[PDB]
């Protein structure tokens, strides 16, 4: 329940290394700004200056320690820290608009870039020219892209569209990997295959995430409904309209439950039971502060998971447009509410 | 003519609906970024305009966005000398809108005032406040007009007097 | 001209 | 300055003749039948015999979401509107709490169009329902008549 | 690195901004401002701090140019003030910026087409005689611009500080009949928003607010698609103004400035330019070639250079082209503009081609002899050592 | 009967009205408004010399560089230039109004909006003041000969202006625009003083500095050269200003020194005032032709019109000619020298006049505009107010589109 | 236009830091040779004071500005002092104390462009500056008294006294 | 340049 106000801006994107001892903020500019954990303290140690335009997705591998960004630019750039300095390398997209998101892959062999372009850009390496090349996925879409998601079998992708559906693909590249195991999803998987596509048609989808089984995905929108599918289930679709306003990103804590955010300025909490076949509002997280009642004095736009993974987590991220990074304790808040509970 | 407490709490409760927004780059251009409700180059982006009245003449019109917000205002007008010093006053508001920062240099068709919204203020400056000062215009506009009907008046005595007393 | 050449 | 050479050629829209133009679905099995929407018989019925909280449901049971067809959507929605303005201003709440959500947000979006072209007295009514159906399903009844692609 | 262990260097030596490093770089080392600056005093600042020499350069003179009377020594692409261009080269040799030892390098240059001959005698002449470069090519910007986007075939568009030049190429053969400039480029638009911003209040006459500006241009200033719809947001609306900071810690406002400024590129006399744009041109460029080449040009046309980096530029050139296409081509058949194939070469790397160019063909051609040209040869020949080239001088 | 036009240029010190077809104003008065210090208390005004002397009122000054900042007073002071002063029914009367180049278009709209709308005229011409000051030279010329190609330097109180005219068009975008005017050289002129003569009363160091510079100022050739003239023989340089004190009506006297060469010379070192700005007006006007086309650029050099009343300072085309001659004798002996001097080009011709006219030369050249039948047609229109609005007015000849 | 700057610099003139040791004519004693010559760098920065205190801009074209710079801003010192003084002899004896005293140098606070002047490295370079500033700052101050004061009462000039506000951009020594 | 435009 912690709250660093890094600046008085917004804060278009974030993401933690391997220790979460560092994090790579864009206080809404072109650079991007990592900050140190100095004991109680938060340090600027580098800034990254190559970017022509507004940031809006960053990335960080947590084994190969390379940094991946994306901006208004339509422009990517993969980092290395070589030596004291983040120096860093070309990327190929070949989009004619601007770039939204982009997620580094579980396997860290590639990343996937979803633009404005009406395409999702599965990238990888060539070290024949040093370039990341990049391969095309834009047969269904109609629109912008705006969150995405790896599937753990590093093949499998997610999508969240302005188009109001949240699509799923198969980001399989020959080249840098073996065809893939089966899956509920599917077994027919070459690449750009829609395996399921969303009914619902009503509200932009701002955030996916994928569960840690891999069998079950949820996706917000900004009709204020929840969804989640399940394969197991023959990919039935369990939504819960909710009373407030939208949300923007969600996150899977554990295969059952889920933390979401977004212009209410605070998170809260959603509980699945594959027996009904529904989902059901665990409530606020967050008590009320002792005009708004929280941290966030404004929206949040980016969930993250630190400790614990999606298998079970025990604390989560939020940064928003109040220039803020607020960090979590999910057993804090299972004590600080007798009446919460996490499934 | 139905009352004025209700109307302002459906206004403002459409208001912090309609005031849920995010920066978006365009996918029509290369890298500009524009308010959707005003250009309307993207539709699914358009998202449907509501209506809120009391009568036939007072009503608010908020065409909402990803990322813009557009609010249009009907102000009642009884008579012709109200007509007047309403336009009026508008047309000074709207050349002071670079310190309006919410504020549309020219009316919606069939309106009064606009105001427009976008993803910038509400990251600068407070959302609840800006709703506040919609919902303080509407209902101090009516005593801001009567107040110069009132000033037109006794300056038309004065003027009278000032004609008739040296005779 | 209307092709080749201007004209 | 000024130019003098023909800059007509600025003046031509070519952005109308696109192909990359969005386009939204639409009900494929609606468009040959549209639903007939509550029946006036039906609620009238309900009308006549004072029964306003049936003729309620009876209103809110059918309504003509799925059809691309106007008239009777707006047959539909003066239907509603008769029956929302001829009700008792201390029958609301009792009549609000019985729905479920998904006619809550239904509800809702009746009453946004009713402000739209208004009778002498159909808006200091459209204001009261208007104050239950938010204490009831918030805000988010509201942003689903927002982001509503199919008008009622 | 040569095979001999001679680094290969590639300078573009531009008007506006020097972009320097070695060959088969995918990035410049260094990429600075061709400036120099000598100390001045002004009442307004006080500063004591910090060490101010008598001759600061690049990208040390940009940051300090509060104390300094800056002073650009190329113009248009032509050199005017060698003695302050020498000590820009210098600093692009130097410890500060590619510590390497002249005498001991191959070194590869630019010059855009149409220029005097006395500018690159007089350069390569400096070369062999000053610096010493063990071998020396002189290169044309537009060839290099297609060997970074791996073409033969395109009409290039080269748009800097000072010049903006069309070069047409046809599967490795060169057009020069059809070689344009257009004589507007980023500091004929530097130029014109102090113009505009005059209205305001706002002045920016020293020489050290002349980059100032430029900040200001790269920030804000764009192009518009349809200029039409522009000018009703910023007659109906507020949005398109912005705020700028300055050095000083005072702000301004910028509205309608960001949209008519870079609209001299297609509208150019707003600067009092007598002419067509950058559109208009290109058509009339390609409409002179022979009549089958002109269906791989409209599928060809590569941009380059900093001055096409304005939000909306490849755009709005798209739609001005098929304008004129449809009036004096098809003569307003819409139903055959389907079939028009145009492809626009806008990749964001497109502010540097001309130098990644000449690390692709310094790669290439790095361990070859025929190709340089040598301090021997400079010595016996003397300026005329360019006929390797084909550049006849004597 | 047919009734003629009304032509007002308000400028920032004073400001000329009258009617068209006579030669010169019908008045001419300070650009003042005095006020007092709700109902009809807003007409307790006065304007003109009928507001220097009122000592319980207070005496603004709305214009500022040429351009109005107060449209709260500038309304009130035109209703009394045409109700007052004037005595015209501007439902009547068309009119003919002036800007500077610079003027921002939203003040060109708000003049419309305050013409059409509150004084109900049915025309309007907003011109650009040096530029009629033109016209009004070549009547002095010969009839003929008139010179159609023609540089023009306006001086004022608020702004200077070098604007080119060549065959009769404006060259708008060559146009410069000089912050130093009557109103930096009488506050230089009122610091140096503050300095030295102390017992000037602070009520009447404007009065005192005004004073001054149109009697005692003039120019000089070289600045440093006059200090000593100054030091070396003080009684042949320094004057004597005999002023009365406004309280006790006792005089006050003092010594005239420095600030009759320092006051003029920012036209030469503007950085003295202004730091903003370095280069003088001798390189203003040789960037101004110089980016002028080719064939105009001799015309223009022989056709330097002076006007304003900045610009009736003893021996300034003296100088300024002189800059000038030195600058373009040189760039020509250049060319010569690299082209090989087989050739000895022609000498330019620089010629700097300086009229008759200077305190209601603009003012001339509307009067004889709006008596022709021409002006009745460039003139924007009631109707056409009605149709297409305020924007009517948005554009000027400084710029295109 | 540009300011007035120094003339007197040539190539066989020695240089101190990064300033012109020029010649002087002075009883006074210093590392400054001596001068023949009717002018020096003392008479035309006496000369050009009065206008360059009005300038905004000064370019430093050459080291021998550094040295005109200094005196333009020392001259700005004897002002203050002499103003308060009733006669001639009254000012000589202040223009004697104020050239003992230590000013600041290039290199330490107090000198207000320590940027754009060049420190002396080794302590004889030091030594040297001290005694040829004590030099400037004798001969300028016993030059200004013949100037400053009136002969008619012997008190001094309003000519003179009304630059005492004008310092040489805004900047002094102290 | 030398003639025509300055460079
Ligand atoms: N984001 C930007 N938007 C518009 N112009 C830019 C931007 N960034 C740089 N520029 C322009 O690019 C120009 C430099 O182009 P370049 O060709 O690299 O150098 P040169 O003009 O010296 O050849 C600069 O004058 C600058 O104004
Ligand atoms: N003989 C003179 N010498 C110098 N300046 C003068 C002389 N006579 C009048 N002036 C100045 O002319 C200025 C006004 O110029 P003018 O153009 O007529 O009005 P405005 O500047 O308002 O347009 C006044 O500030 C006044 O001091
Ligand atoms: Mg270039
Ligand atoms: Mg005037």
């Amino acid at each position: 329940m912690a709250y660093h106000s890094f600046l008085v801006e917004p804060i278009s994107c974030h993401a933690w290394n391997k220790d979460r001892t560092q994090i790579a903020i864009c206080p809404n500019n072109h650079e991007v700004h990592i900050y140190e954990k100095s004991g109680a303290k938060w340090t600027k140690v580098h800034e990254l200056k190559e970017h022509n335009g507004q940031v809006t997705g960053i990335d960080w591998a947590p084994e190969s320690n390379r940094i991946v960004t994306c901006g208004t630019d339509r422009n990517a750039y993969v980092w290395t820290l070589k030596g004291r300095t983040w120096k860093p390398t070309l990327v190929i997209l070949r989009i004619n608009r601007a770039a939204r998101c982009v997620r580094w892959a579980p396997n860290e062999n590639k990343f996937a870039v979803g633009s404005g372009s009406r395409v999702i850009s599965i990238c990888y390496f060539e070290q024949e020219n040093d370039w990341w090349v990049c391969k095309h996925i834009k047969k269904p879409i109609r629109s912008t892209v705006l969150s995405l998601d790896w599937h753990p079998n590093n093949v499998l992708l997610a999508a969240g569209s302005c188009d109001f559906k949240c699509r799923i693909f198969s980001a399989y590249i020959k080249e840098v990997e073996e065809r893939p195991a089966p899956t509920p999803w599917g077994s027919k998987m070459p690449f750009g295959e829609l395996m399921f596509e969303s009914s619902s048609s009503c509200g932009w989808v701002h955030g996916v995430c994928f569960s840690a089984s891999g069998s079950r995905v949820a996706w917000v929108s900004h009709d204020s409904t929840v969804c989640l599918a399940d394969a197991d289930k023959k990919m039935a679709v369990a939504t819960l309209a909710s009373e407030t306003l939208p949300l923007l990103a969600l996150t899977f804590i554990t295969d059952n439950s889920l933390v979401a955010a977004g212009h209410d300025c605070f998170p809260v909490l959603f509980t699945y039971d594959a027996a009904a076949g529904m989902l059901s509002f665990g409530g606020r997280l967050d008590v009320p502060k002792q005009g708004l009642d929280s941290l966030h004095k404004n929206s949040v736009s980016q969930i993250s998971v630190l400790s614990g993974g999606k298998a079970k987590c025990s604390q989560f991220c939020t940064t928003g447009m109040d220039g803020g990074m607020s960090i979590w304790d999910v057993k804090s808040l299972e004590s600080a509410l007798k009446d919460l509970k996490i499934k | 003519t139905a009352t004025l407490r209700p109307y302002l709490s459906a206004v403002r409760a459409t208001l912090q609906a309609a005031l849920c927004l995010e920066n978006f780059s365009s996918q029509v251009v290369e890298r500009h970024n524009k308010p959707e409700v005003e250009v309307r180059s993207s539709k699914e982006l358009l998202l449907q305009p509501v209506t809120i009245s009391r009568n036939e003449k007072e009503k608010v019109l908020i065409e909402g966005s990803i990322n813009s917000v557009r609010v249009s205002i009907a102000v009642k007008q009884a008579d012709e000398i109200e007509k007047i010093l309403c336009h009026k006053f508008m047309r000074f508001m709207m050349m002071r809108a670079e310190n309006f920062f919410i504020l549309r240099r020219k009316p919606v068709e069939g309106y009064d005032i606009s105001f427009l919204i976008t993803n910038f203020h509400t990251e600068q400056m407070y959302k609840h406040k800006l709703v506040d000062f919609v919902i303080h215009f509407m209902e101090e506009i009516d005593k801001e007009i009567s107040e110069m009907k009132l000033s037109v008046n006794a300056r038309a005595r004065i003027v009278a007097e000032e004609f008739l007393k040296n005779f | 001209w209307x092709a080749x050449c201007p004209a | 300055a000024r130019n003098t050479l023909s800059s007509r050629f600025r003046r031509v829209d070519i952005d109308e003749f696109d192909e990359n133009k969005f386009v939204d679905e639409q009900e494929e099995a609606a468009a040959a039948a549209a639903e007939p929407g509550p029946d006036p018989s039906e609620v009238d019925g309900l009308l006549r015999q004072g029964d306003m909280l049936r003729a309620f449901h009876a209103a809110l049971r059918n309504s003509p979401v799925n059809t691309k067809n106007q008239a009777v959507k707006e047959r539909a929605q003066g239907v509603v509107l008769k029956v929302l303005t001829n009700f008792k201003s201390s029958e609301i709440e009792q009549a609000v709490q019985s729905l479920d959500r998904n006619g809550v947000d239904l509800l809702m979006k009746y009453i946004y169009k009713g402000f739209e072209k208004p009778t002498e007295n159909s808006s200091a009514v459209l204001l009261q329902w208007h104050e239950k159906a938010l204490a009831v399903g918030g805000l988010g009844s509201i942003i689903r008549v927002l982001t509503a692609r199919k008008t009622v | 690195m040569d095979s001999q262990g001679r680094k290969v260097v590639v300078c573009d030596n531009g008007t506006g901004f020097v972009k320097c490093g070695y060959a088969g770089s995918n990035f410049p080392e260094h990429i600075f401002p061709a400036l120099v600056g000598r100390p001045i005093i002004r009442s307004t600042t006080k500063v004591g701090n910090i060490e101010i020499k008598d001759l600061m350069v690049g990208d040390e003179a940009s940051e300090l140019r509060s104390m300094l009377e800056v002073n650009y020594p190329m113009e248009n692409g032509i050199v005017r003030n060698w003695d302050d261009m020498k000590h820009l080269w210098d600093y692009t040799f130097g410890p500060e910026k590619l510590n390497i030892d002249t005498r001991n390098c191959k070194i590869l240059l630019t010059e855009p087409p149409m220029n005097p001959t006395k500018n690159r005698e007089k350069i390569v002449e400096v070369m062999f005689e000053t610096y010493q470069f063990s071998g020396v090519y002189v290169a044309i910007q537009a060839v290099l611009t297609l060997y970074a986007q791996g073409l033969l075939t395109g009409v290039v568009v080269d748009s800097g500080d000072g010049v903006t030049h069309i070069c047409p190429v046809y599967e490795g053969f060169s057009l020069p009949h059809l070689t344009r400039r257009l004589d507007i480029a980023g500091r004929d638009i530097t130029r014109y928003l102090i113009k505009l911003l005059l209205l305001r209040g706002y002045a920016f006459n020293h020489s050290a607010d002349f980059e100032t500006v430029r900040m200001i241009k790269e920030k804000l200033c764009y192009v518009g698609y349809n200029i039409e719809q522009e000018q009703k947001l910023a007659l109906e609306t507020t949005v398109l103004v912005e705020s700028y900071t300055l050095p000083d810690g005072r702000i301004i406002k910028v509205g309608g400035e960001r949209f008519e400024a870079p609209e001299a590129l297609f509208q150019p006399h707003l600067i009092n330019v007598e002419g067509v744009g950058v559109a208009e041109l290109l058509f009339n460029t390609i409409q002179a070639a022979d009549i089958d080449t002109r269906s791989e040009f409209y599928k060809h046309i590569v941009l380059s250079g900093g001055s096409t980096m304005y939000p909306g530029l490849p755009s709005r050139l798209e739609r001005e082209l098929k304008q004129l296409y449809l009036e004096r081509v098809l003569k307003g058949d819409v139903e055959k503009l389907s079939k028009f194939k145009i492809r626009i070469e806008d990749p964001p790397r497109r502010k540097h081609m001309v130098f990644l160019g000449g690390a692709v063909l310094a790669d290439i051609m790095k361990d070859k002899d025929n190709f340089w040209m040598t301090r021997q040869e400079y010595q016996e020949k003397g300026v005329r050592v360019l006929e390797k080239l084909g550049v006849t001088v004597r | 009967g047919r009734l003629p036009a009304c032509v007002v240029d308000c400028g920032t010190g004073y400001t000329k009205l009258g009617y068209a077809g006579n030669t010169e104003p019908q008045f001419i008065i300070p650009s003042c408004i005095a006020i007092k210090e709700k109902g009809v208390d807003d007409l307790d005004f006065f304007i003109g010399d009928e507001a220097i002397e009122k000592p319980t009122y207070a005496t603004k000054w709305p214009i500022r560089h040429g351009i109005v900042e107060d449209w709260d007073l500038m309304e009130r002071f035109m209703e009394q230039v045409i109700f007052k002063y004037l005595r015209a029914e501007p439902e009547d009367h068309y009119f003919l109004l002036t800007e500077p180049p610079l003027n921002t278009p939203e003040n060109r709209e708000y003049t419309a909006e305050i013409m059409f709308e509150s004084f109900n005229v049915p025309g309007l011409y907003i011109a650009v003041q040096a530029v009629l000051a033109l016209a009004a030279s070549w009547t002095s010329r010969q009839v003929g000969e008139r010179t159609l190609t023609g540089t023009v330097i306006d001086s004022g109180d608020g702004v200077t202006h070098v604007i080119p005219v060549a065959e009769g068009y404006v060259i708008g975008s060559c146009i410069k625009h000089i912050p130093i005017a009557g109103r930096d050289i009488t506050y230089f002129i009122q610091q140096l003083l503050r300095d030295r003569e102390v017992g000037i009363p602070p009520e009447q160091s404007l009065e005192t500095a005004k004073a001054v510079k149109e009697r005692y100022s003039y120019v000089c050739p070289d600045l440093v050269k006059e200090f000593n003239k100054y030091d070396t023989d003080g009684s042949k340089w320094i004057k004597q200003y005999t002023g009365i004190n406004a309280i006790s009506k006792k005089e006050f006297s003092i010594d005239v020194g420095y600030e009759r060469f320092l006051g003029p010379e920012i036209f030469f070192h503007p950085e003295f005032a202004n730091p903003d700005f370095t280069q003088p007006i001798s390189e203003v006007v040789d960037e101004v032709i110089q980016n002028c086309p080719i064939d105009v650029r001799r015309p223009l050099y022989k056709n330097i019109v002076l006007s304003g009343g900045s610009t009736m300072f003893r021996d300034f085309g003296r100088r300024l000619q002189r800059d000038l001659k030195r600058t373009v004798d040189a760039r020509l002996k250049l060319s010569e020298e690299l082209s090989g001097g087989r050739l000895k080009p022609k000498p330019i011709d620089v010629q700097v006049i300086t009229h008759h006219m200077q305190r209601y030369a603009v003012w001339f050249g509307g009067s004889m505009l709006a008596s022709t039948p021409e002006f009745y047609q460039v003139c924007h229109t009631k109707k056409d107010y009605e149709e297409i609005g305020p924007s009517i007015c948005r554009h000027n000849p400084v710029f295109g589109v | 236009m540009p300011a007035y700057h120094s003339s007197l610099m040539d190539p066989d003139t020695k240089l101190i830091g990064n300033m012109a040791l020029l010649p002087i004519r002075s009883q006074f004693k210093g590392p400054a040779p001596r001068e023949t010559k009717d002018t020096d760098i003392v008479d035309e920065a006496i000369y050009y004071f009065k206008a360059n205190v009005f300038f905004k801009n000064y370019e430093i074209k050459n080291e021998a500005d550094r040295t005109l710079i200094y005196i333009t801003l020392y001259i700005s010192e004897c002002l203050k002092k002499l103003q308060k003084c009733n006669s001639k002899s009254q000012g000589e004896k202040e223009m004697y104390t104020l050239g003992i005293t230590n000013f600041p140098i290039p290199g330490e606070p107090g000198f207000p462009l320590n940027a754009i002047y060049a420190k002396p490295a080794n302590k004889q370079e030091d030594e040297v500056m001290r005694a040829y500033l004590q030099q400037l700052r004798q001969e300028t101050g016993l030059r200004l008294c013949e100037k400053v004061f009136d002969p008619q009462n012997d008190k001094p000039s309003k000519w003179w006294t009304c630059f005492v506000k004008r310092q040489f951009m805004n900047k002094s020594l102290s």
